[PDB]
């Protein structure tokens, strides 16, 4: 379906926030941002993204935390703000 | 009724959707409050090889063009050459079109609301008229029964008959009755200096009558302007007359406002004036004999402090091949001298002393 | 007991599904608000105009305004309709083209823009089983027909009105003849309608002035069109008047007009159909008699018997009456259409 995708560096250096706003509290896990992009065309190009605060448990993996009203609020506003862009996926900073 | 428990769902839903359209919908009068400017729009039809092909042409009252695609809201009556579109600062997007005037000598041609007089002023022509009356009170209320019958007014009527008849007055008597706006327009007011102006004059007949509510377009003199004949200026009148024609033959949703007209001569007649849009209604008014005569001046005296003692024998014989709007002439003559005559009340002799005074 | 509930219970369920329809329809327009609002999202386009080109990639634009500019070239469209000589749009920001601009003119869109739908008058003209001459006999629809036709398909809507020969200044209209007839031998397919030709059917019995034959000589081109040095077998033209008595019998060879069309009511089953198709939408009395309408009704308009036919249903709303007898149509018919004897002069 799709070949090959176009990520700008603004959600990486996002994730250089995402390392900035940890607040030295001893966790650095995963942290799961929603991407941002346009499925429209059948290349994909990533713009801009936001975050979701996402916490998981130390010894069962399945657990999972998400949120929909801060998703529904965050894409709802931004969409808003800027309608060329719409929910596309995700991302975790996690190397495994 | 467990299948059907899932409708709660849905309605929750749509009411959640009634709930959420209200800022989305509420930026509509932040978004389209104000169109700053007016440009003109000329429509363009695209093609892009959905991927639609659709655009359109824009002039800026700057003379400057720019490029935009067909957008808006719901169009109806718009994608039509017009002006007077709604345009934010530079998006020069369309989001509120209406249709717009100018050249305000044509636009504002004859602004009357409604006239005084009513049909009830006149005597002695309720055999002729009431076909008019019913043929302005019946398309108006009543457009239910019409689907019924199948029944399409006719838009042309020819109000024809000697001058001085009234056929305008008395026209206007009728568009008191018929409650809608009235619009005269004159005859020779087509033949203009500039060409194509009767175009425009004929298009904007129509814009107003295809644009504006249902109203009431009377005119007059049209045999000073239909002459039929075989360079010459009559035949420029033939341009726009027969442009005229081809909006009364060639357009089926004609079916809007009448369009009412009156001739004062009927020696030069157009051929090509028969039609179920065109002036088929052909009611023929002669001159009103001495007894009619007696009847309009009656009902139109009727105010003034006239004498009882009023046979009408002498005024009957002295009317003879008189018309309406002469005897109102006489009425009025005889209200302008029967003040400067010292009685208050109108004498016999003053009927004979206005016929010989202005005839 | 039982077996009343499941139909109960059936009703319950019918006016808890017949409300979905009251809001699921409108919906659908509330949310193709919200995808109007994303399509108004796309401003800020300007036009070009394409003169020299001197490298395939990028060349030089030439905007309404009058300065000049040069733009590039957009991953997304080709060399196709890059060529010079086409009108192209362009933006604001980095000047990139989005689309093209194709050109047009202020009479193309008239001729272009005119369509009359309707598919049925094919089949409701009645009873009727390179020039067409469609003259005037006491009896109408020649615009309901050549419209009829043109309504269903045409080709096209090359109409050409009388009044378009005007020529107020000097009498060169030899360059519309030349022109519009160049414009029917140029495209394939064209249908030409000719309607009220008698106003610019002069006989020129007598001297005529400079109006008259300037006329006369369009009439000449038109003999050197139709006679002359160039055939017209592709191309039709339907010449429609009003008297057929000065229909310049110069012009009446039978090898312009080739067969005569009268359009009138001879036949009792064409006057009775078109009685019909125009007798649909009435409302009546169970008693239906048309035989006598159409025997009384001897050499008439058609789309003046609708007016007549009308006009008795006026006669009958009179007495504000939802259903009418026939008998206000054999005397309304017949008083109205002797009136019209009477002013068939």
């Amino acid at each position: 379906a799709v070949q090959k995708v176009v990520v700008h560096p603004l959600v990486l250096l996002s994730v250089v926030d995402h390392f900035n706003r940890i607040g030295k509290v001893g966790n650095q896990k995963r942290v799961v941002g929603v991407l941002l992009g346009s499925w429209q065309k059948k290349v994909l190009d990533v713009s801009n993204s936001f975050a979701v605060p996402f916490d998981e448990d130390d010894k069962d993996d399945s657990v999972w935390f998400l949120d929909h009203d801060y998703l529904e609020n965050m894409y709802g506003m931004f969409k808003k703000v800027n309608a060329r862009e719409r929910i596309v996926g995700w991302y975790h900073t996690g190397p495994k | 009724k467990i299948m059907k428990s899932e409708v709660l769902r849905v309605t929750h839903e749509l009411q959640a959707m009634k709930d959420k359209i209200k800022e989305n919908s509420e930026k509509i009068k932040v978004n389209k409050t104000l169109p700053y400017l007016v440009s003109n729009v000329i429509e363009l039809l695209d093609v892009d090889p959905q991927r639609k092909g659709k655009c359109a042409v824009i002039k800026t009252s700057t003379r400057q063009t720019y490029f935009l695609p067909v957008i808006g809201l719901v169009d109806a009556e718009k994608l039509k050459p017009g002006d007077l579109v709604g345009v934010n600062k530079d998006s020069y997007l369309i989001l509120e079109t209406l249709p717009t005037e100018y050249d305000s000598r044509v636009k504002a041609m004859e602004v009357d609301e409604r006239p005084t007089e009513q049909y009830s002023d006149i005597g002695g022509l309720d055999k002729q008229i009431q076909e008019l009356v019913e043929a302005i009170v019946l398309p108006m209320n009543h457009k239910e029964k019409f689907e019924n019958l199948g029944i399409q007014p006719p838009k042309g009527v020819l109000m024809y008959g000697p001058p001085g008849t009234g056929k305008t007055l008395l026209a206007r008597a009728c568009a008191a009755q018929t409650k809608a706006t009235f619009l005269k327009l004159a005859g020779p007011q087509l033949v203009q200096m500039f060409i194509g102006d009767g175009a425009k004059l004929v298009r904007d007949a129509f814009a107003l009558a295809k644009e504006k509510a249902p109203s009431i377009i009377f005119i007059d003199e049209l045999d000073a302007i239909g002459t039929k004949r075989f360079k010459a200026g009559d035949r420029e009148v033939q341009r726009t007359m027969l442009e005229l024609l081809n909006q009364l033959d060639g357009f089926q949703p004609n079916t809007q406002v009448k369009v009412i007209a009156a001739t004062n001569r009927v020696d030069i007649l157009d051929p090509a004036l028969l039609r179920s849009g065109r002036l088929d209604r052909k009611i023929e008014f002669p001159m009103p004999n001495e007894e009619a005569r007696a009847r309009i001046m009656q009902i139109h005296s009727r105010k003034m402090n006239v004498s009882p003692d009023v046979n009408y024998e002498e005024l009957a014989r002295c009317t003879d091949d008189f018309n309406g709007a002469q005897c109102k002439a006489v009425c009025v003559e005889a209200g302008m001298i029967a003040l400067r005559r010292g009685a208050t009340e109108l004498t016999h002799e003053d009927y004979m002393e206005g016929i010989l005074e202005v005839q | 007991d039982y077996r009343k509930k499941l139909l109960e219970h059936k009703e319950i369920d019918g006016r808890l599904k017949e409300l979905r329809e009251q809001l699921k329809e409108l919906t659908k327009q509330y949310e193709k608000s919200e995808n109007d609002l994303k399509a108004l999202q796309s401003v800020g386009q300007i036009v070009g105009e394409v003169l020299k080109q001197l490298t395939e990639e990028k060349f030089i634009v030439k905007a309404t305004n009058g300065p000049r500019y040069v733009v590039g070239c957009r991953r997304q469209l080709d060399k196709s309709k890059l060529k010079p000589g086409t009108r192209v749009a362009l933006d604001m920001t980095t000047l990139t083209i989005m689309r093209y601009l194709p050109r047009e003119v202020d009479p193309l869109v008239y001729n272009m823009s005119h369509e009359d739908p309707g598919n049925v008058s094919y089949s409701e003209i009645g009873g009727l089983s390179k020039g067409c001459l469609l003259y005037g006999p006491p009896g109408t629809g020649k615009t309901l027909l050549a419209r009829a036709v043109a309504s269903q398909l045409d080709c096209n809507f090359l109409k050409v009105v009388s009044s378009s020969i005007v020529d107020k200044y000097i009498g060169e209209s030899a360059r519309l003849i030349r022109e519009m007839f160049n414009y029917a031998r140029d495209h394939q397919p064209c249908i030409i309608f000719m309607d009220e030709i008698d106003a610019i059917g002069g006989r020129r019995f007598s001297e005529g002035t400079s109006a008259d034959r300037e006329i006369q000589r369009t009439l000449m081109e038109l003999l050197n069109q139709m006679d002359g040095f160039d055939t017209l077998h592709r191309v039709k033209m339907i010449m429609a008047t009003n008297r057929p008595d000065t229909l310049d019998p110069a012009l009446l060879r039978p090898g312009r007009l080739d067969r005569k069309i009268h359009i009138d009511l001879p036949n009792e089953q064409a006057r009775l159909d078109i009685l019909k198709i125009h007798a649909g939408p009435i409302t009546k009395h169970g008693e239906i008699d048309y035989e006598a309408i159409v025997k009384l009704s001897d050499g008439f308009n058609g789309a003046d018997l609708r007016n007549v036919c009308t006009e008795a249903g006026m006669f009958a709303i009179r007495a504000d009456h939802d259903f009418v007898v026939q008998e206000d149509f054999m005397k309304a018919v017949r008083k109205v259409a002797d009136s019209k004897k009477l002013e068939s002069k």
